[PDB]
């Protein structure tokens, strides 16, 4: 054909390459982040070399995302113009894709500049009702917000879906007019694998999480309560299952919204497990076949050896009345009991068995 | 005591439910209506044998008296003279109904609570009312003769 | 057929009897226990002529009540020996039916008898593990358990049944091979009726918890915490839906246990109650007919709103092309734009009608 | 036709317009109380003219509310004798209708007069036990009673509904003999648009009971702590998720109400998240098969791929035994191992192929 | 650029889907057997006109150069050259594809944007290619002529 | 084939002995730990005579233990020479049967040795914040893991399972291709018998958990409060269906992770119990049936009753209106009230008729 | 204020439910249409009686003008000319609408309130339209004649 | 080492599930009745070659000593006799057997582990019975020779 497929297939492979480097630089200026902000506590000072140098090397990385962000962005117009026959980059441009540019710009602008500067923090303590006040840095309000920059991640694992770049299933979506959509590989993966996806989202949650609620409880903590990583995680852990908080109470409100948003996520998670169980115990025909042959045939082997006493205690009845003259009502009493019940037991399982055979066909 | 009143009146309602219109006669017609909506699709020889056995007048058809009777036995918690058969059919072939003598002999030594040889073998005697080896049910009549 | 269906109706109605006289005793005993006990707090004390003469008129109850159900069970053997073939009172024995009137008999026996006695009692306190010991009376212990005494209802209830007496049901069931216990009456309740015996079982349970929780809870609480009536109708009901304890934890192992049965009772309520409405939300098939009429001459009139759109903004495009000689480029552009627009919704709402259509099918 | 359509056209809309007034009315008292009661905390005091002059203002709108709402009743009423063929309007007066009318009057009727009123309020604070007496004002008892007003917005929302009032839908409810009643319509939007009445119904609930717990609370706080509208909100969220109540227990009877309406509708609300969760779960049919085929494809190749592997396996077992003179019985023994799992893979790989391939038959 | 060897075996696997046994040619009998398993149950006309349109060489088959060139038609995000006949289609009477022009002027004045008379006049008037008031699909390749 | 069949029997019959001895070794060690960790509290020190002979009866039945692991493995080596045809007992060895030998030793190898150690133990208390500081012995590091023994009962279950040794069951297998594998009994048993397991496995989890919390505890607890019996199986009951914890917060590790795992356990069953519930509430067809005639007749004399007053007010309102000249409007009011209500009376019975039999279908 | 611009047309789009392509003729082979969609397959005499009715001007079909008299009754919340007809059916003998003089005293005198002997005698003397025992239709317009 | 009488009568109770009448054989006939039961609806050809391999009499039916030895086969967890069987009929067509020695080639060499041009040139070289290019599974016997 030419260029169409040919060219096509250059956009593709510079669209994918380009979305790893923008992930690569993404995690490393939370990696250096949390490194930073983990010895800017008892290691060193913020008014040391130390700390300029290592801030010094997340602008740098921030700068280089924002011109991959641009360059994806930029080869992703290209593609759109040569898909639908157009000539002009300015047809694009529809009030809806500006936006969603600028907001990654901000998303992904946001990092602790160098410095030194400091604000006043007032807190109220859980208990006791006590205030606090602290003298704090700004760079704890730059810092956390950087972990929105996870969404990188379902991106690059969409682009590199074999389900999405397969001529195959295109032929048979445009047979079944089926909208293969960013959203469809979750419907797929809640099917295929639906115990893997929560086990990666509940352990990603409890640690960022854990992190998170000791870093905000570390300013307004002397007691070693809410400021100990292992207590974070229990307290995670207890709110995730909603069953209580303890004395673990957090003094701030930024421990209230992760505790709120844990909460939140984990009463979705218990519908979501509740529905998979629901799921995941119906039978399938061959075992179901088995299951009523095995059964059909220990009720038969029941219903035999039930009517069989019936029988007896009737004989032994008759013989131990109108015989050897005189007789003993104990064992006549007694056998009239046994009669009894083996009457009920043969009804009893005769009705189960005919159930159990109604309900089969 | 016999039937109060009251009681006159609950039979009735009880027994329209199988007059649909005014018939006052139980037929094989009336009866598969009624069978069908019960979730059964028996033969004909089924509701045929079924009337038979209630059929006292000799019409062809169930009457109330006739009603009133079988009913009352199912009112009993357990037909004491009705398991017998039951536990001899299901020891039946074909619906012959002639139970080879020799079978009970090993039905009588494992199934069950396992009885003596001595025990079956007195069993067996008076057991043949005729001397051949086939019983019925003139076994079960003679057992609740008292 | 009189010695039969003559006599079986008196035996029915002789049992029927009895049962009224039972429950009137019943509640009797348990009403004047509870005025007792109210008032032997502050009105009177228990070395009063008050306090004799109103614990005898709960004796006199109890031998009638005993008598009662001694009478009761005499005609049920009567009736049994009546129905099924026997002549001699002996065979009703069977290990199973002993047991069980003895059973009601310890049941029904216990009340607090007339005297003053006394015990010593000892309990650690709530939140603080303080020691606390009073002495107490042995009639708190004997007045408890007879809420036991409430299974009479459910007798009374069951033999009142119209579904329990009629011939035209028996002859049914009869050629149905259905079983008529006291088991089938609940699962059919919990069809016709759902909603109002988990409200009455949920109210009486509520009122009967707090005042068992206020009564236990009175002897080691000087502060009117766990022993304020509407304090314990609180606590009962924010234990039934497992919220928690807040400062309303016990110091007695009484309101511990009444706890514990009442969080099982709450959690078994919640699953049915999910359960129910589950079934519940479903349609029938006269508005699901109706529903997809109006949803398909919504959609038709969709589509052909849509569809008038992309000729309209294909004329305008050829108009503004090919004409007037000098064009603007910008409104070439925007009908471009809205064109696109168009073709999207269009695609958009064909497949949601064929979607719907299909599924309707 | 002439008076039948006609005039029936000119009463709904005289119904119609006279439910907007009485909903701007109900309104504008809510606002004006919440500001009222805003400001008379600390701005000026209730002996002032500020207050006499803002009180004021609600007693005309009550009174105008009253006069709309008797309007719209008597207009109901010449409709209904129009729609049944009566004459005088005593036949409509069937008790039922005459007690809704007074229980409306009663609910719109209570507003806080102008005045100055006083009375004692006592209560028990939390987790000290410990007596708290103030002097509290009329005005808090007359005010919280003014939010039963807003049935009106389902009145109002009712009789917008194009579903309703059409003339079209008539016919295919005659003949599928539906009713059109006014639960049907949140039947149908539990299934229309199940997510989004969720979310208002949620998002009222919660802003109206932190600000009536807050007003409650007010009163008796004096360290900030379930007086502050932050700290009410995040009590209203946990205890809506049934997680706990830490230190957040009220001092006051009016917060354990909502409290304990606030765990009720959490739990229906998680009720009935379940069920949607569970009924949005499902495939089509579209999608299940391609999914069929997709998953059909792969395992053919995994088949061939699997059964590939043992003839190689077997060649070359049969090659190092008999060739070569000498042989090292670890290749042997390497190779027989690979030559059963192979085995093992192949037979696990045909099971599953013939067990989706009869599921989906 | 044009295609790899890679991309060349992939249409292959794509191709090979569409031949149980070979052969190259695409016939009316394997199109049957594919949109059963899809959910589909069309007419014989259906998948007659189907392969008609994508057809070139004539003998009644299909090849792999008319494989490839309706691939990358859809491929294509939006068809432009497509939607304008669906809108026809949708106003289509009885399956004849000619539309009367007065019938135009109703729908182009109320339905949608509602256009005004003196435009859709000049609609008309320069969409009078047949003369008599009948237009058809004839208008649609004078639009796209450029 | 009488070698092969023969044979295959005794090598069953050696591997299933070996299940039993392994069995009581194993628990002949828990009870001696248990018996002589709870003696060492009080009764006597670590120090003396009974400490040493007590505690050298568990090396013994370890070593013991051992042994018969090992001669079972051997067994089942020789078995599955036998099965799969190979004369090598080397080719069994791939890496993953090696593991779980070595899994299995270190599992049953740890037991509390004899001697005289100790180490330092550091806690921070619950609700004070207070360090804690004790000496302890390293013998409760060592004996509390000796429960992971309990996965020997589960084998010893299933090598007595009548469904895995059954001649018969291998022809249906064989024609169903079912795999008869360690998994599906569970599947069995969960149809079967579902409110048995569930209890069992609840019963022992509520002592194995309320004895190791006691245990870990009786260390740090000077107050009678988590080092209590009855207050241990409180508070593993209340954290099961996750109420809340009150003040029995563990001051311990221990405590914290056995609460943990018994709260993912109670979300478990209790995602098993709503799922059971909701599988046990369906009708069969009998009891269908009955329910549909007994609706039906019952619905049919409600219609006729229905029907006659409409009749009866008719004639009531024309015999009162052209009739004894003078006429009293009130009668004429009553009636056309009645006649009213018996028109929507029918109108609703007949709609409920035919929903009824439109559904029974 | 009956020919109002908004409304007549809000009937035409009730009415075009019914109109196949532009026809004011609504005939049996419609009612199967749309009937079908809707979860009813009546038998050929059912809509056949229904069409009748609804039928003024006599030509087999369904004319606009009659479609407004047919909507405007069914608006109405109670139709108190249908009800009596309703209690009459029910007690239906066979489908002749003949029901028998002494049945009626039956059916009231005990079915209902207990309407008394003395006031069922005079309903009876009075509804006697001839003398024979039977009323099917008269008595109900002669209740309704003011 | 041998069959117990517990092993005999364990035999007997599954032999007797197939054996209805207690003919001392099974008849071909009643081989579809267990298969309906469990969920199979096998061709006439398919349950005659099925019974044809375990028919040692010759007569038509199975014996209880074929019985015996076809258990024997069920017990082995993997009979590698029938692996290679597996592994040949996927890559057969029309069930002739007589597969392609040319078509080993390839899939040898790319399909699997990507066995290499001299490896497989020697078991062509090998395979070879007779030297015309087709290959059957003698070539199997030959491989399970020792
Ligand atoms: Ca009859
Ligand atoms: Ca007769
Ligand atoms: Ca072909
Ligand atoms: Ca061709
Ligand atoms: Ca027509
Ligand atoms: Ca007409
Ligand atoms: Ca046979
Ligand atoms: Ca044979
Ligand atoms: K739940
Ligand atoms: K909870
Ligand atoms: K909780
Ligand atoms: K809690």
């Amino acid at each position: 054909i030419g260029y169409k497929l040919g060219h096509r297939r250059a956009l593709f492979e510079k669209r994918k390459r380009l979305s790893d480097y923008a992930l690569i630089f993404g995690m490393f200026g939370i990696v250096v982040m949390v490194i930073e902000t983990e010895l800017s506590w008892g290691a060193y000072d913020k008014a040391s070399l130390y700390s300029l140098a290592l801030k010094c090397l997340i602008s740098l990385s921030t700068i280089i995302l924002l011109g991959l962000i641009i360059v994806y962005h930029a080869r992703e117009i290209q593609l759109f113009m040569v898909d639908n026959g157009a000539d002009d980059w300015r047809i694009a441009m529809t009030y809806e894709r500006i936006f969603f540019i600028c907001l990654e710009i901000l998303v992904c602008a946001i990092h602790p500049i160098p410095g030194n500067y400091t604000f006043t923090w007032t807190a109220r303590l859980a208990f006791s009702y006590a205030p606090s006040t602290t003298t704090a840095d700004v760079d704890i309000i730059l810092s956390i917000p950087m972990f929105l920059r996870l969404y990188l991640i379902a991106r690059v694992m969409l682009l590199h879906s074999k389900l999405f770049t397969d001529a195959s299933s295109r032929s048979i979506g445009a047979l079944n007019k089926i909208n293969f959509n960013t959203r469809f590989v979750m419907k797929t993966l809640m099917t295929i694998c639906p115990g893997t996806v929560l086990l990666v989202f509940s352990i990603s949650l409890w640690i960022i999480a854990a992190w998170t609620v000791r870093a905000c409880e570390r300013y307004h903590d002397q007691q070693d309560v809410t400021s100990n990583f292992l207590g974070a995680m229990w307290l995670i852990s207890i709110t995730f299952l909603s069953i209580g908080y303890g004395d673990m109470v957090p003094n701030t409100y930024c421990g209230k919204g992760v505790c709120l948003l844990t909460g939140i996520m984990g009463a979705g998670c218990t519908a979501l497990v509740v529905a998979v169980v629901a799921r995941k115990l119906e039978l399938t025909k061959a075992e179901k076949h088995v299951h009523n042959f095995m059964m059909d045939t220990q009720l038969t082997k029941r219903v035999k050896n039930a009517a069989a006493n019936v029988l007896r205690e009737t004989w032994l009845i008759y013989k131990n009345t109108k015989l050897v003259k005189k007789i003993d009502h104990a064992k006549v009493r007694k056998h009239q009991r046994k009669f009894l019940q083996a009457i009920h037991q043969l009804r009893s399982v005769k009705m189960e068995q005919r159930k159990l055979n109604d309900q089969a066909n | 005591d016999q039937l109060t009143e009251e009681q006159i009146a609950e039979f009735k309602e009880a027994f329209s439910l199988f007059d649909k219109d005014g018939d006052g006669t139980i037929t094989t017609k009336e009866l598969g209506t009624v069978m069908r909506s019960l979730g059964q699709n028996p033969t004909e020889a089924e509701l045929q044998d079924m009337i038979n056995e209630v059929d006292a007048d000799g019409n062809g058809t169930i009457d109330f008296p006739e009603f009133l009777t079988m009913m009352a036995r199912k009112m009993k918690d357990t037909d004491s003279e009705e398991e017998i058969r039951e536990a001899f059919r299901v020891f039946d072939k074909d619906g012959n109904g002639y139970i080879s003598a020799a079978e009970l002999r090993h039905v009588m030594t494992n199934l069950g609570e396992k009885l003596t040889d001595e025990e079956v073998d007195e069993m067996i005697r008076e057991a043949d009312i005729d001397g051949d080896g086939q019983v019925n049910y003139e076994e079960f009549v003679q057992m609740m003769t008292a």
